[PDB]
Order: C-alpha cells, then structure tokens, then sequence
C-alpha cells in the first residue's frame, strides 16, 4: 500500500534523522524547564541570582539553534528524494494500469497527480512533518520533565494531552465533515444550472428556452437551501479546540493557585510554573494552526495514492519461443466487458485466422471491434477468454513479449511532442534509415516531408503543427510499418476528405513485403476488396464470415451492408 | 482604489454585512487573547498577598469570557452563512438568467469544463470566501495588532526588542525573494509545460504500451522538471533555515528573557510586567507570518469574484430593431446576405461585405478550403453573432428585428452537436411541438429511420434518455433530425459534415436528410464537393471574401478554384 512513502538508497540515514529530530525538542522542552529557577529567582529578594539560570538558558538555545538548523538541512534533503523517489513511481506504475481504470475522472486525477505534485513533495518533510510530529511531542516531554518540580502539576499534565489531541482531532472531523456537505449542497443546486447551459442551442431553436428557465428558476428559488442543518455542522467544528484550550488553561491555573494557598508552592515559583503552563499549552495551538495546511496536503497526495492502489493487469512468463513464422490468431469462446451497465459487450466471438491473411471486420457501429483489435493487442484481457496467438494463449507472456507480437494502427493517431522522425522512431529506435526510407514512402509521407518547410525535422507534438488529422495518420501508418512484428491490426480513421489516407491503408495492406498476419477494422470500401475473408459482426457475435464471393451470393447480413455502401457513395443533397 | 473593479461590483451588497462581520469577528479573536490578561491579573493577586476569594472572582471572570467568547463566535458563524446564503441564492439567479440572453455562438467559444468551472467552482469559491477567508483574514490581523499594542502600554523597552528578530527576518526574506527574479516565472512555465506533458502521456497510453519507446520523451521531460525543482531549492536552503530560526518561539523567549533579567536585577522593571510578554510575546513571531498567510486567502475568492463579474458583463444579444419594412420583393423564405462583414476579435476581420442570395426552395452550398469561413457564415444566419457592418434578412425583415421566437419558428438548423435533452425519447422527437399525439412523434421517427432502433429500447419510446442510454452519435443524429422534421422551419442550415461523422450509421443519416431538406430552402457547409453538383447554386470562398459563384456545370467552364478543387484527384 504505497501512500508517499520515502526513497529506497538508505535505512541508517533515516533513522539518525529521528533521533535528531527528537533531540531537537528534547532541546526546547529543557528552555522551558529552565524557566522554573529563572522566574523563581527574578520574583524574589535576590533578583541577581537569575544569571546562573539565563547562562543555563543561552547554553539550551544555542543548543536547539544548532539542532533545528541540521534538521531542517536534512529535511530538505529528504524532500528532495521524496519527490525524486515518487514521482518515478506514478511513471512507472502508469503503463501497467488496467486500461479500462483511465475513465475521465481517473485521468483527471493521474494528470493532477504528476503536474500538481512537485513544490509540495519537496516541501512536505520541513513543512509539515517536522512541524507537527515536533509540536506533539513537546507538551508530552514537557509533562515528564515537571514530574521532579511538582508531581500534582506533572500528572494534570499528562492527563491533558489526550484530551487536547483529541479535541484537535475532533475539531478536525468535524470541520471536515462540514466543508463536504458544502461543496455536496452546492454541487446538487448547481447542476441543473449546468444542464441548462449544455443543452442550450436544442431549446432555444425548439422555442422552448422561457419555460425550461421558468421550471430550473422556481426549483432553485425554492430547494428549501437545507442551510442551518450545515450551521449546526459548521459551529462544533469552529468551537471545539477554542473552548477545551481555553478551559486547560483554567484548571491549569486554577491548580498552581490553589497549591499556593495550601502551602505546597511558595509564590515565587508558583508563576514560574503558570509561565511553564502556557508554554506548555502553545504547541497545541499551533498544531491547530496547520490543520489547513495539513488538509490540502492530505488531498494533494491523496492522488497519488490513487494512482499508486489502481489495479494493475498482470502477465505470465511466456518467451514467445517461435514467433518468427506467422501467427495464426485464434479465439475461443471469448467474452468481454469493461463491466457490466453499459459499454462494448462481447459474448461468443470464436474463430481462426489462418497465418498470413487479410481478413476484414466490418458491422454495425457497436464498437466491439475496436474491442477484438484490443484483445487480440493484449490491450485487453478477455473474461472467458483465451486468445491465443500461434497456437499459444497470449495472457500466458511476460509483457515483453506480449507487445513484440502486434503493430498497430490506431484510430485516433496520438503523436507525442517532438520531431517527426522521432515518432516515427518510437517503433524501432535502431531502424537502419532504409527501413526509415521505406515506411515513408509506403505511408504516403515522403511527399508530406518533402513538402514541408523544414520537413522530417518538423516538430509535431500539438502547436497545430500544419498537419491535420488525416496527415496525422500517415505518420502512425509509416511509426507501424517501421517496428516489424508479425501482426498488423489497423483500425481505419473515420476521416474522410483523405484522398490520400484511403491509398495509405491501401497500400499497407497490399504493398508491404514484410509477409505479416493483417486485420483490419475497414470502413471504406476500397479496404474490405483486399481482404481474403470477412468478419460481419452483429451483438458482440460473429454472424458469418467468408469470402466476398459466398457472403454476396449468401444474400443475406453482407450484401445488405454491400448494397447500402455502394448507395452511400452516390448520394447527392438534391432540390427537387 | 477599491471601486469600478470587477470584484468591486460583483461583492457590492455584501458590505455592510461584511463590515459587522469583521466588527463581530475582531471581539470573538480579542475575547481569545484576554485570557492572558486575567493571568497576569491572577498572578499579581498572588504577588500582592492575599486572595483564595479575589482568586474566585478571576476564574469566575475566565469562565465568563470562555461562554461570552464562545457565544460571540457561535453568532458570527451562523451571521455569515445567513448573510452568505442569500448571496448565492440571488446570484444563482442571476446566472440562470444570463445564460439565457448570452448570444448562442457564445457557448461553442467555451467548452463544458469551462461553463461547470464558472457555475460550480467559482459559485464554491465564492461561499469559502465569505465564510471562511473574511473571518479569517480579520483574526490573522486582529490579533498581532492587539497584542502589539498591549505589549508596548506594559513596557516599551522589552517591546522595542521583539523588532530584532522581525528586522532580520525582513532582511533575509528580500535577500532571498531576489534571487528567484527569474526562477520564479521559470517554474510557472515548468508547472504549465509539465500538465500538457501529463495530459498527452495519460492520452497516448495505448501507443505507449504497443510501441515501448513512446514514453522516453515523457520520461526526460520528467527528470529535467524533477532536476529543475532541484537546482532552483538546493541553493536558497541555508537562508530558509536562516530565517526560520529568526522566527521560532525559542528565540523570542530567549530575548525576553535576557531584556527582563536585565531590567528586573538591576531594579527598573517590576517583575510582575514582565509577565505579558512571557505569556503573549514568544509566539509572536507566527503571528507575524500569519499575517500574510491569512491576507493570502483572499485571493482565490476574488480571482472568482471577477471570472463572475465579467461573464455577468458579456454584451448580450441586441434586443431587437424597430419592426421595419419587408423589402418588397421577397418571399417568405427568402434570405438574403447584405454587404455582411464579422469577425470573431475586434480587429481580424473572417467575413468580407459577402453578398449572396438565397431563393425559395433552392439548395446553395458553401465550398472552400479548410480554415475558410463558411461554418462562421452559415451560423451567422442563425444569429449566433451579430453582423458588425451588413445586415441579413429572412423574408424581407432584419434577423435583428426578430423575436427570438420568430426567428427559430423561420431559421432551423442541423449542426454537429446533437445535444439531446434529459427526457423521454418522445420528448426530444417531439420538442419543437411538445403536444404532438404521439402518432406524429411516430410517423416523424419513421422518416428519420430511427423508429426500429427506438423499439429496441427498454421502454420504447418512453425510455429516459441519459449521458449513457447506448446510443451511437448517428443515432443521436438522427434524433435532432426527427425532431427537426417536426419543426418545419421553411429554411434549413444544414452542416454536411453530419452525414460522415458515423461511418456505419451513414446511409441512413442520408435517407433522413433526403426527407428533412424537401420542399425548403437549404444551405448546406459542403465538406465533400461530389455531394453538391447538382445544388442550384455553389459559393467558394478563400479566408473570408467570396471569389466564384455560380452552377456547377458553368461554374467549371470559367476555370479557376472551383476546377482547382475539382481536379484535385477525385475529378
Ligand atoms: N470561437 C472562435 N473564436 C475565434 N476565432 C474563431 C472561432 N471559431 C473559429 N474561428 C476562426 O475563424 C476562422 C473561420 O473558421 P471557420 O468559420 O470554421 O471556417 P470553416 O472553413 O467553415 N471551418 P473549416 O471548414 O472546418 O475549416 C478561422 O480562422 C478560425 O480559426
């Protein structure tokens, strides 16, 4: 359970640092301690006999200068690994996270926890861990250390600091427990106010805006505002610690006056230890006083254990043995779902393709063939699975092998902030600028390099870059034909305008020698001609496959689809 | 200096209000400080002999103040939820209203993280300003204040002497705020470069783990930033120490203590005053840089303050013009582009005096390069801007001079955006006429093709639809379309890059559309120019201005941008 804890380069220079950080306050709990002697003597009838006891009280300060000054040295040093140690580990972890955990909130939180995490990672031992493990243990040495002077006020020392942590702690609940009923209430009033934004222009065009405002302005103008249930959260909160330190202080006091009376102190020394009782009492207080800065440190990092606790897809042993000859792709009785309310269902998909093939998947928009292509990837694991390539279950690999098996071709082209040629590159850094001379001139990308101001050097991450998104996908094309594993899955761009990007994919199917197992999720038409069997799939399930001579003559699910392609290709907006 | 600001404006009501709650909040902090003036109190009764009754009439006086303070704060907390209620309440009204007025271009500007970050957020940021940063920033200056002032009334001298350990620590701190001139700047653009770094690494994971060597950009970005934060640290640390030694409670007593030995021995100080600066004055140096802490929180309130007070001062649609004359010729589909010119920011012009003319029951597509203007031209019409220097007019009467009722029961159009509405099926098919039978709402799904994939819903066609309901963007097309055929507004704008934009559900996106643009007059933003060759009349258009007009078949005899478009590969 990683939450943020520290580097792994030293244990002995860890734990010399605790018990210089505990030096340090067994430093200032001796300055207090030296006030008894002091303050008894300056109340006297030999005020002159307090230069002994300030001597004492220089030798103790020079003392914890010296030590706050190496903790804090060291402390910054800490900060400095912590954040070193930890943000290498969300960089680590992210590329073995379960894909489906990246929802739209997750990326939100994983972005926050590597863009939002780096002052406050440096500044967190010295900040807030030094500080607040100090000022708890101060009043507690201080308790010991009264023990030998007066026990009475020794014990009524100990005895108060669970209650004042626990009134430090109670005060904390509660003011937390509020400020999420807040932002909960505001949330539940303000979301009908969002809604009425989004959906703007289907109203006003279906002339039905004043009543949609007449409905959201009386439901908001009424919602009863709920507002002194979250008073009566909010006042303990403010309350809670004020009133209990202010009320130690009295029985504190009340205690040192009365020993007086009786006779168990002298006056002299029963204020030099009502001044040692308000010491006593200051670092609660300011323990109180980061409690916000504890809050947003807790949430800040909070993210980062977020991401550090998400699932993780684990991978066998495997050592693809013989991928060399070409893999013959098979599934069997697979099942998926990224859970089970809504998404891309997928339920007795089965077949074999035979080893060095096209084989087009074409079907109704249920996308649970961007789906086959991610299991067939390993992108995703199947739930009553075994996908097996060349005989040979993937989930059964080490994940080294497990992506030395599949180039692809995605559908949205993601191109990384850089060159051209180093996107390019990122298939096989070590390709021989021939194998960099031909995946260009397959990708249709040579005349984009040669038509471009500075061309292959071009940096391309996201300024616009001149590139649109269908010559953004010559360059994932060109990255795919350079890494050569034996399995090419393309799933065609929706973008149409290419002119182009179709004789790309063209091309990379019918021109490419590299002898790999193709399979393409085809949308055009000019694709599904150069595969040699067809995958019609319907509900997650394959509903006839074949070649396109047996699916055209078998009049049915295939040449309807044939037939409505054909028919929206001629289609014309038209008068009449 | 406080006036005619957008915070200024916006956080206008709410003075006197705020004014009682620092009055109010600056006795409940002076009320948590007075229990060390009853010490110094008790502590002089026990000098000055007698007591065990005067020593109950101070603990009664403590408990007193411990119950009036708590009292005190126990009204100022619900005061300024009472006070800040209302204030959200009145302005959550007040936004409800104005989005109902902001010009329709307007929200394709913003995104939908960009309206929720102005509704929810800064409406949240709001509230903890008033409820929690006010009272704050009252106490944080409140109580360094008093104590000073009480600790100079008891002994100037020893009071002189607390400044040591301020004028050292001023010192250092600007000795050390210039030497991160630039660095300071320097991580801000760190800080912005590193989240578009993690946006594209979090967006690009597929490639990342088909492809290993995707992530070593990243992953040198990441140690020149966590390198960066480094170098700029590790030199500035034996001054954060420096001063931070300057500041702790062992150092202020220690001062104390050596200026009071001095003073008591040598027979000029009165031991029992030294006593308030032994109970109020070590801690005096948090106090100080508290100050700043608490002032500090009041700038995430005002930073919504005016994000709120400019939305609320965005220039809003006109109201309309003077119900003028119907330009006697024509008819009432008519459209006609008068000498137009708009542009998006004030000084770059995207439309240049265009000047065309739509005709009853004609089709008029708008071709162009990419980047052209034509979709800026064709929401033009649907008053989603205002035109700075021309003027149209659909059927003879300025889109100006228009209720906004008037035009939308004249000017309907099918854009990208499909934006259907939480409701019944029905209720979206049927939103442009919400008292349909039902038997329209169904011979009108039945045209857009999407009658049998409504029957394969859970409650047919009574299902709510929601942000999940398991419907593709060329069925969520073919909604607005259906609805769109019941509006019947005689003329269409229609984006053409509807069709294509769900490659499966494309053919029966076209048989929709081939019923919702009959019989009316159609502007179609052609994207592919083999689609309209049989429009009645094609405009092209280069980054603003109009250059060529007129039929395709003519059009492509005097050669030039329409035949360079033309021959470009498809022919
Ligand atoms: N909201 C906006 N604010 C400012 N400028 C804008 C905005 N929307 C578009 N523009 C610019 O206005 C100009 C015209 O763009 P546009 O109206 O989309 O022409 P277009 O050709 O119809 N669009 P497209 O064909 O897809 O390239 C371009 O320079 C745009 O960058």
């Amino acid at each position: 359970t990683w939450i943020a804890l520290v580097p792994n380069d030293h244990r002995a220079r860890l734990i010399g640092f605790a018990l210089l950080a505990f030096c340090s306050v067994v430093a200032r709990a001796v300055g207090t301690v030296l006030l008894v002697p002091l303050m008894a003597a300056l109340f006297g009838e030999a005020p002159q006999r307090a230069w002994l006891w300030l001597g004492w009280l220089s030798a103790a300060t020079v003392a914890g200068w010296v030590l706050d000054a190496v903790t804090a040295r060291i402390g910054i040093e800490l900060g400095f690994a912590v954040l070193n140690h930890t943000q290498h580990d969300v960089a680590d972890r992210l590329p073995v996270v379960r894909l489906d955990w990246f929802t739209a909130e997750n990326t939100a939180t994983a972005r926050q926890a590597i863009a939002a995490t780096g002052p406050e990672l440096v500044g967190l031992v010295v900040n807030l861990v030094t500080p607040l493990t100090s000022a708890i243990l101060l009043p507690a040495v201080i308790a010991l250390a009264l023990l030998p002077i007066s026990w009475q006020l020794g014990v009524a020392a100990l005895a108060g600091v669970p209650l004042l942590l626990g009134a430090l702690w109670a005060s904390a609940a509660f003011a937390r427990r509020a400020d999420t009923a807040a932002d909960k209430a505001n949330t539940a009033l303000t979301e009908r106010i969002i809604e009425f934004a989004r959906t703007q222009q289907a109203l006003r065009a279906a002339r039905r805006v004043e009543p949609a405002r007449s409905l959201v302005g009386n439901a908001l103008a009424s919602q009863h505002t709920a507002t002194m249930r979250l008073l009566g959260m909010q006042i303990p909160g403010q309350l809670l610690f004020s009133i209990a330190s202010q009320l130690a202080l009295i029985v504190l006091a009340g205690t040192t006056a009365a020993l007086t009376i009786t006779g168990t102190l002298t006056v002299p020394e029963a204020i030099a230890l009502i001044v040692v009782m308000v010491r006593y009492l200051e670092p609660f207080t300011a323990v109180s006083e980061l409690a916000p800065a504890l809050e947003s440190t807790r949430a800040t990092l909070g993210r980062i254990g977020s991401v550090l606790t998400a699932p993780v897809m684990v991978a066998g042993s495997g050592t693809w043995r013989d991928g060399a000859v070409v893999p013959r792709i098979e599934f069997d009785d697979v099942a998926f779902g990224y859970d089970g309310g809504s998404g891309p269902v997928l339920d007795g998909v089965s077949f074999c393709l035979q080893p060095g093939t096209t084989t087009a998947i074409v079907g109704p928009s249920g996308c649970g063939k961007s789906t086959i292509l991610a299991l067939i990837a390993g992108l995703h694991q199947p739930t009553r699975g075994r996908v097996l390539i060349d005989g040979t279950d993937v989930a059964t690999l080490d994940a080294r092998a497990q992506q030395a098996v599949c180039s692809v071709v995605f559908q949205h082209p993601y191109l990384f902030h850089g060159t051209i040629r180093d996107n390019v590159f990122a298939a096989d850094p070590g390709a021989s600028d021939d194998q960099f001379a031909q995946a260009v001139r397959l990708a249709r990308v040579d005349e984009l390099i040669a038509r471009l101001p500075d061309g292959a050097n071009t940096i391309v991450g996201e300024a616009g870059s001149a590139l649109s998104g269908g010559e953004r996908q010559r360059v994932s094309i060109a990255r795919a034909l350079l890494k050569a594993a034996p399995v090419l899955l393309v799933d065609e761009a929706t973008s149409a305008l290419d002119a182009e990007n179709e004789a790309a994919v063209v091309d990379a199917l019918a021109a490419d020698p590299r002898s790999r197992t193709r399979v393409i999720v085809a949308h055009r038409l000019a694709s599904i001609r150069h595969a040699d069997r067809v995958l019609f799939v319907d509900d997650g399930r394959v509903v006839e496959d074949g070649s396109i001579s047996e699916l055209l003559t078998a009049g049915g699910r295939f040449s309807q689809f044939w037939r409505q392609q054909h028919e929206a290709a001629e289609w014309q907006i038209l008068a009449e | 200096s406080w006036r005619a600001q957008a915070a200024s404006r916006l956080l206008a009501p709410l003075k006197l209000p705020l004014v009682l709650s620092g009055v109010l909040a600056a006795l409940v902090t002076l009320a948590q400080l007075a229990p060390f003036v009853l010490l110094v109190e008790l502590s002089r009764l026990l000098v000055s002999g007698a007591g065990a009754h005067r020593l109950f009439t101070v603990g009664f006086a403590a408990v007193g103040l411990l119950g009036t303070g708590a009292l005190l704060a126990a009204a100022l907390t619900l005061w300024l939820h009472v006070i800040d209620a209302r204030f959200a309440r009145a302005l959550r009204l007040r936004l409800l209203s104005k989005l109902s007025r902001l010009p329709l271009g307007w929200f394709t500007s913003r995104g939908s993280g960009s309206i929720k970050k102005l509704v929810t957020d800064d409406t949240l940021a709001l509230h903890y300003l008033v409820t929690h940063a006010v009272p704050d920033a009252v106490a944080a200056v409140v109580a360094p204040v008093g104590v000073l002032v009480y600790l100079f009334v008891v002994d100037w001298r020893v009071a002189l002497v607390l400044f040591g350990p301020v004028l050292v620590y001023l010192t250092i701190t600007s000795s050390l705020t210039i030497q991160s001139g630039p660095r300071i700047v320097q991580a801000q653009r760190w800080a912005e470069k590193m989240n578009g770094e993690a946006g594209s690494y979090l967006e690009g994971q597929p490639v990342i783990r088909v492809f290993g060597a995707a992530s070593s950009s990243f992953r040198r970005r990441l140690d020149e930033y966590i390198g960066f934060l480094v170098a700029w640290q590790r030199p500035l640390a034996g001054k954060k120490t420096l001063m931070d030694l300057a500041t702790r409670p062992a150092t202020f007593l220690w001062l104390i203590a050596a200026t009071g030995t001095l003073l008591v021995a040598t027979h000029r100080m009165d031991p029992v005053n030294l006593l308030p600066f032994m109970f109020l004055g070590t801690t005096f140096g948090a106090r100080l840089l508290g100050i700043a802490y608490g002032l500090g929180g009041l700038r995430t309130g005002l930073l919504a303050a005016r994000h709120l007070q400019v939305t609320l001062d965005e220039t809003e649609l006109a109201v309309r013009e003077h119900p003028r004359e119907p330009l006697d010729g024509e008819a009432p589909a008519t459209v006609v582009f008068d000498h137009v010119t708009f542009g998006y920011r004030p000084g770059v012009p995207v439309i240049q005096d265009v000047s065309l003319t739509l005709r009853p029951g004609t089709v008029t597509a708008l071709v162009g390069p990419s980047g052209s203007g034509k979709s800026t031209l064709a929401t033009l019409l649907a008053r989603f801007h205002d035109v700075e220097r021309g003027a149209i007019r659909v059927g003879g009467q300025d889109i100006r001079s228009l209720a906004a009722d008037e035009l939308y029961t004249r000017v309907g159009f099918v854009l990208q955006e499909a934006q259907l509405v939480h409701g019944t099926a029905a209720e979206n098919i049927a939103l442009a006429v919400p008292d349909a039978p039902a038997e329209q709402v169904q011979v009108a799904a039945r045209e857009a093709q999407i009658h049998d994939r409504v029957l394969r819903l859970p409650d047919g066609y009574d299902t709510v639809l929601g942000a999940n309901s398991g419907l593709s963007g060329g069925e969520r097309q073919r909604l607005t379309i259906a609805r769109a055929i019941l509006g019947d507004t005689p003329v269409l704008i229609l984006d053409e890059a509807t069709a294509f934009a769900d490659p499966e559900s494309e053919y029966l996106v076209q048989q929709a559309l081939n019923r919702l643009t009959r019989d009316r007059t159609v502007l179609v933003i052609a994207h592919r120019l083999h689609t309209i060759t049989r429009a009645d009349q094609i405009v092209v258009l280069d980054h603003g201005r109009i250059v060529e007009r007129g039929t395709h078949e003519e059009l492509l005899a005097a050669g030039g941008r329409y035949c360079r478009l033309w021959d470009t590969g498809q022919g």
